[PDB]
């Protein structure tokens, strides 16, 4: 949802992001907004536009 | 039928210019058959008088190569 | 003709023709004995093929000899088989020629003002030029049949 | 524009090296193709008017809205556009077709024509229809082997407007 | 939603040619989409800039065609050579393939008896410029490869110097594609009243008006913008 | 190509494909095996035809390789030769495409220019091209011969 | 280019329907209000130069800096042109209040105009205090009910380029 | 000026400029000089030039500044001696670039339209421009007094 | 276009000024180069051939891919245009450097001509170094003084690419 | 985004090659402008509001009818929205000449700016005029080097609007 | 001549005239003695000028004279020096005129295609001209040689 398609394709994610949202410490709300506020994110949708 | 021979004059109506026009005015020229019903009605239009037409590059009465 | 079109399209650009436009031209004057023993084929049957044409045109058109339209009376459809018979020879001309131009600057250019000024049916015109084609190039070889049914392909395209 | 040996060329040419087996191969394809090619072309030049014919009476049964009132097809002038259209649109798809490649269709067509019909109001779906519509009517006439042919392009068409 | 129709083709905004010297850049739908489609009606008449005198444009002066040329119009040519030695008429050439081509063709390229016939007074400026529109070369530069109402665009605009107002005249040339061709398209351009009246037999086809983004790509290049 | 000239030819116009040009396009497509066997044959023997045709250029004009000549040097010699190659490689494409078109829109449009950037001679082109017609014509047959001949006649005469 | 008559045409037209009571309410209404229409559109005909004359005074007077060097309308070619698109406006105006219709405003007037002057460098504003200063210009010629009525068609002038 | 229209002239036809051009650009950048001295004489007794107009033409037409008349009063009296400040110093302009594009393009293209907008009389403009021209004449040397006399004269006839 | 004199005729006029003495200076400037501007204009009209043929043949010596298969100039037609766009170049630096003005090479050349070649797919830092290959092959004809201001227009082609 | 050192990678990667003289000469180049670039960066970032106040007072005091009713930049609003892309302009063009390179002025600021703008009815003509008016303001306080080198990227974003 | 460069001009914008350019045509007509001057003293030089031009041009291009070369023998050198000689003749005649259109009229309309059909390179013909620059210019004085140095440049660039 967040990256238009699976970045596991290049082998990108963010682990302790996955970690977090998967044991409960941050939720799913939680885990999108710092997903969308990544590094990743920032290289694919912020810069080139 | 290819290639009229046209001799036209015409005159100015719509102003008076001061450049050299005798060549626009009056002249002679070669037309093809099918510009030919077009160049005549525009001769026509502004007033001008068609002198002599001449058949030269093509024969008349050529059902085909025309 | 081939040799005309390729004459003027080297002319057109200052120059003479391509290895291409020899090779168009080598390939007609090349299958020049088909094409006319086609168009003898063609010519020999004048009066079967055309009042075969005729009969299927009136049969699949009922209306073109039916009172009020274009073909009603005799003198009308006479003058109907005679434009098949002008086709038929035009498609003869084509044929030798190797081109369509003979049809072009005989039956083609301005066909359409003309038959405006008769009142004569455009649909009409295509249905007959196709049943001309069923009935000449069934009279024909299969090799030939499509150089002829070619040739009435352009006719029935230019007529509507 | 572009076909198939002029395809073959043109890689070889930007890669620089002469022909090998795999060119061949490619160029003897098209060879066998050819002859089918130029059946279905000769077959459809001379049902031009007819398959336009009845692809348009299909299209308009089937939606009824774009010839009466209110329809993007109702007028004299609107509908001679819409046939026109589709004249385009078979005739280009038969030069594409005797090619063998498709880029007289993205060039002569595609290119432009989205933003052409969002701007005029034409329906995209409907103009679609009408292309699928040629395609099943053509495919009757030019025979099995050469509606195959065929339906590749009018998919094309269909995919560049879709 | 909340503004007036844009300054743009009938048929898109990507059917806009970049106003350069020679070319044909159109915007692709496919490498970069960039598209704004614009309800322009059938009789939307386009805002024109003249490229010269201000007051001589047809919607305020239907006479300014034939108006005086001032210093801020294009170069005219005009063959007056006896029309029956010169640099003149080598020079109306070079023009003629500066409007219709844009710039110069290579050596093999010339459509060299046409040059022949005007040198010696056979045709007129005109019928060279038809002959050098109707030529395979111009055909292949600028018809072939392009969208059709791409290409009527550009062939108006070097043949007419101006872009179309609107869809009476897109939709004139589009039929008259679809009905005869290149050449009729071309043939119907310079049959125009239009054309006899600015350019008669004697005078080179010249740019006569730019659209608004055309005027921009010349004028706010940071050195032809006007400094506070 | 043939198809590619005869579509444009067609689209120029707005119509559909004449008789004639379908009937070419027939003749291409038939002739289409005979023409990948010349362009393998000519392929295959591309060294031989370069070297060769090199040294028989560089007898018939021993200025180009004189002191002072376009050609003197071991790598002006090699550049000549590769421009060989280029032309030799058009041939087959031409061959193959059953026209000049591959030939003029690789290497024939703006050549003048080209040759006029590099101080190279039309006139070396000539004969360069020429020697390659001899030499790449004495490896094949006299059908095949007649053909290729006509591609590397229209090559050296648009050099010239 | 559509007046009141025609665009009661149109929307008969696109339903399909015969002219029914309603319709004949809307041309009546329609040619009640001509003979003011025809009055005030010969009024502003024989009073167009002066009309231009008085607005231009007015604009260039209560913003001077406009014919003084460095402003837009300096050079005797600017000022031309600018009395010249006053003379656009005005007589559109009257074109559009015959018809009784904004259609050509819209369709002749502000299409494209503001990327004109943008790229001009015209003055928007300033061309719209200039509408303005024809406005109440020829209210007075005019009178109440022909000023009634054609300030909607200034005022839709201003609001387009605002 | 003469460097811009001899670059139009050869950018029109895509060409270097020639020798013939460059001459005369060599004689304009030759005459510079000269021009400048001209024009700065010019610009120094502007007040002059333009109260000694002033005061002939108002005498020579009394109806202007008669009651009734465009230039009645202190504001238009200073509008129409302003007008007579900007084509002077148009005149300087058109000196310095060595042709009549500058007072064209600034203050004579719609002038026309213009001064029939102000309702000020296009003789009363010919008469002051000429009665500027005999002022400055008089004031410089008789030399340059017919190059300021040619722009001058065109001024006064494209009012005219 | 715009050159010394009229870039200095407007900069007066929009301020509506006189000429003082910093103008007559400007303009006095300008006369003293033109002898030299003239000079080096018909040098460089003399040998624009030999200046395209250097130029040319050490940005492909640089950049050989670009003349090989597989590169944008890799054809006649495509290594003609290459070499046409730079006289293009050069006559236009010719222009700019007699005009003593950079406006010509902004409304002329560069108008677009960066999106121009983006959309051919030409490659402007290529194009750069053969402008840069243009500049240092003129400088040693024209001489010092004439190649200093050749440079500057020069690089104002190469920063209106790049 | 790309900067100098980027792009040199790039085009030696693109290639394949490893780096040569000419590639450490450009790497040189940059790393020597380096602190020039840093002092012209923070000399902005101090000074950034006094430069958008200064040339905003500028192109507003050019060009009254901006501010004014009627103008695209009259409203609290519309006036505060021009001068956030003056800021955006000024913060960019400050984060290319740190950069050495003109990538970041593309993708994230000039692609799609023109076509907004169109849209929007902003006037671009008069954007660039304040483009113009920051580079001036800037230049004074950068330094002559600095100003040369800011001046580069000011330009770049003017003629990328156009 | 610079006159009818003037004449053609004023007739093509129809007027008079300019006082610009009777001044040039003063200047030029006032000149006319050095310019004779000039003339004779390349004339009395034909010898020297023709034969070291050649002698350089056969230095640079040793192939031009080389076996199979376009010079070679001593009839094709005599051509050689021939042509050297008519373009001298026609630089003489510019000299005169005061312009370059008596080169155009007599020796460049048509060049290109002429040493075509001859076979003759014209960067063999640029060199030789410049040669003869070379010679030339020492031979005058420094006004002199750069006025005559113009047209040995046109020439070339006309040439090339
Ligand atoms: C530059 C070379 C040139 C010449 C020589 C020339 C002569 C010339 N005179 C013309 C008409 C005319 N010429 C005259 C003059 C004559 N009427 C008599 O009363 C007088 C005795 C006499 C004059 C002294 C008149 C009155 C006309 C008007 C035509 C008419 O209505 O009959 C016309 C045709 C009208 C037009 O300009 O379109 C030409 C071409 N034109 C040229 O471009
Ligand atoms: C070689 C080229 C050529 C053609 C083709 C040609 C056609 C032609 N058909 C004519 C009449 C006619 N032709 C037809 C034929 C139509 N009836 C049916 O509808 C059919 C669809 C169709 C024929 C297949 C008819 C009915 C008339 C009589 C119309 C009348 O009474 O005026 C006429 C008028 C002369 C006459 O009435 O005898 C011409 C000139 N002329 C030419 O020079
Ligand atoms: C408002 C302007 C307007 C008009 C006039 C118009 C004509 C029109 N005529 C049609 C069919 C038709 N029109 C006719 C009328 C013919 N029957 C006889 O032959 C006569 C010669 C002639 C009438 C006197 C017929 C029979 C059809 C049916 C044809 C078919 O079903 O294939 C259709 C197709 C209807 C559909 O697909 O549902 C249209 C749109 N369209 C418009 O938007
Ligand atoms: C050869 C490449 C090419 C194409 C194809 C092309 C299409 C094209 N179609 C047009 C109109 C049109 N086209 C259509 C057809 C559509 N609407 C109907 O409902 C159908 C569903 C459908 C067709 C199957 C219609 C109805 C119009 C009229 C639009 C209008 O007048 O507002 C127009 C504009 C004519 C005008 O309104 O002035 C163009 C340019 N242009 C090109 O350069
Ligand atoms: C009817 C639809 C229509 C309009 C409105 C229109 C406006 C228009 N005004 C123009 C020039 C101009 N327009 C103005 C007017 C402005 N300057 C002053 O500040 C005033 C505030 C203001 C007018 C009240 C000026 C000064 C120019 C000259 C600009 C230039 O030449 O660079 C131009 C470009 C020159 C031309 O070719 O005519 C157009 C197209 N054109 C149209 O087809
Ligand atoms: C640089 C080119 C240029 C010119 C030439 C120009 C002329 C000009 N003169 C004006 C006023 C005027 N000009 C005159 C001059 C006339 N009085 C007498 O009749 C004489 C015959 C004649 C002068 C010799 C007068 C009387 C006015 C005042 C008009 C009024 O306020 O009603 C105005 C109105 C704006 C203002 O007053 O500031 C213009 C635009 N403007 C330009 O930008
Ligand atoms: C496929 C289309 C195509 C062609 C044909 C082509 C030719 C071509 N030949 C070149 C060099 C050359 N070409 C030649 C050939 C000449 N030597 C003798 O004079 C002969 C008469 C003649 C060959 C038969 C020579 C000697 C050079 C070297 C020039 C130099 O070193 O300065 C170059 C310069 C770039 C490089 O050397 O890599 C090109 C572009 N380029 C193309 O993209
Ligand atoms: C007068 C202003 C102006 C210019 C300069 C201009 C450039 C221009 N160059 C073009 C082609 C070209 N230009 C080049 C040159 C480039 N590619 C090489 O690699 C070099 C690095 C580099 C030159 C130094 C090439 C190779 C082409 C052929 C590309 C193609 O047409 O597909 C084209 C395409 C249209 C045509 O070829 O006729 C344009 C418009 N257009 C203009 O209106
Ligand atoms: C006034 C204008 C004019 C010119 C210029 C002119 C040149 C000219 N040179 C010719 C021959 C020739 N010209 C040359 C000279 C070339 N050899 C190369 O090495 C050099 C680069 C170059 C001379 C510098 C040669 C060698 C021939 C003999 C060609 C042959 O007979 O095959 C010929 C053919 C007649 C003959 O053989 O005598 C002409 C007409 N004729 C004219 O009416």
């Amino acid at each position: 949802q967040v990256f238009e398609r699976d970045i596991l394709a290049y082998g990108q994610s963010i682990s302790y992001l996955d970690s977090k949202v998967k044991n409960g410490e941050i939720s799913v709300k939680e885990f999108i907004r710092l997903l969308g506020k990544s590094e990743l994110y920032r290289k694919q949708f912020f810069e080139p536009f | 039928t290819r290639l009229f021979k046209v001799t036209a004059l015409i005159p100015s109506y719509k102003k008076v210019r001061g450049g050299r026009e005798l060549q626009n005015t009056y002249f002679t020229k070669l037309v093809e058959y099918d510009r030919w019903f077009a160049e005549q009605q525009r001769i026509q239009k502004q007033g001008g008088k068609i002198l002599s037409v001449k058949m030269v590059a093509g024969k008349p009465g050529l059902n085909t190569g025309v | 003709s081939v040799v005309t079109k390729a004459i003027v399209s080297a002319d057109a650009e200052a120059r003479y023709l391509s290895p291409g436009e020899l090779d168009r031209i080598r390939g007609f004057v090349s299958s020049g004995e088909r094409r006319l023993r086609v168009a003898q084929t063609l010519t020999e049957s004048r009066e079967r093929i055309i009042k075969q044409a005729g009969d299927q045109l009136f049969q699949k058109r009922p209306d073109l000899v039916s009172p009020g339209g274009n073909a009603y009376g005799a003198e009308r459809t006479a003058s109907c088989l005679r434009d098949l018979d002008y086709y038929l020879r035009l498609v003869t001309f084509g044929i030798v020629a190797g081109d369509v131009t003979p049809i072009e600057e005989i039956g083609v250019i301005g066909v359409k003002e003309m038959y405006r000024n008769l009142e004569v049916p455009l649909p009409g015109m295509v249905e007959a030029v196709k049943a001309m084609k069923s009935v000449a190039t069934g009279l024909l070889s299969g090799d030939d049949s499509a150089e002829v049914g070619y040739y009435f392909d352009y006719l029935a395209g230019a007529l509507a | 524009m572009q076909d198939a040996i002029t395809s073959v060329i043109n890689t070889y040419d930007v890669q620089g090296k002469y022909f090998d087996t795999s060119a061949f191969d490619k160029l003897k394809a098209y060879y066998a193709t050819g002859e089918l090619r130029v059946r279905a072309a000769g077959t459809i030049s001379a049902n031009a008017a007819t398959i336009i014919k009845e692809a348009s009476a299909k299209l308009f049964s089937n939606q009824p809205d774009l010839v009466r009132p209110g329809g993007n097809a109702y007028t004299t002038r609107r509908y001679a556009a819409c046939v026109r259209d589709m004249d385009y649109f078979l005739r280009y798809a038969t030069y594409a077709m005797l090619a063998g490649d498709t880029s007289i269709l993205d060039e002569r067509v595609l290119n432009g024509l989205k933003e052409t019909y969002n701007s005029l109001g034409v329906p995209i779906s409907s103009t679609v229809q009408g292309i699928q519509a040629m395609k099943e009517v053509t495919g009757s006439l030019v025979g099995s082997g050469a509606a195959k042919e065929m339906g590749v392009y009018f998919d094309y068409l269909s995919s560049g407007l879709s | 939603y909340v503004k007036p129709l844009p300054n743009q083709h009938p048929y898109g905004s990507g059917n806009d040619p970049l106003e350069i010297q020679f070319g044909a850049i159109f915007k692709s739908e496919t490498k970069a989409p960039s598209a704004r489609p614009a309800p322009i009606g059938k009789d939307v008449q386009r805002i024109l800039i003249r490229s010269g005198n201000p007051i001589t444009n047809e919607r305020g002066n239907p006479a300014g065609g034939i108006s005086d040329k001032t210093s801020l119009s294009p170069q005219i040519f005009k063959l007056t050579q006896d029309n029956r030695v010169e640099v003149n008429v080598q020079a109306v050439i070079r023009a003629a393939y500066q409007q219709v081509f844009g710039r110069q063709l290579y050596e093999g390229q010339h459509l060299s008896v046409s040059e022949i016939k005007l040198e010696n007074g056979e045709i007129s400026v005109k019928e060279f410029v038809r002959d050098l529109a109707t030529s395979e070369i111009f055909r292949k530069l600028y018809w072939q490869n392009f969208y059709v109402c791409k290409s009527i665009e550009y062939i108006h605009r070097r043949l007419l110097g101006r872009p179309t107002y609107g869809r009476d005249e897109t939709n004139r040339y589009y039929d008259l594609a679809f009905k005869k061709g290149f050449a009729g398209v071309v043939n119907a351009i310079l049959d125009t009243m239009e054309y006899a009246e600015v350019f008669g037999d004697d005078v080179v086809p010249y740019e006569r008006y730019v659209t608004p983004a055309g005027l921009n790509l010349r004028k706010l290049r940071a050195g032809t913008v006007p400094t506070l």
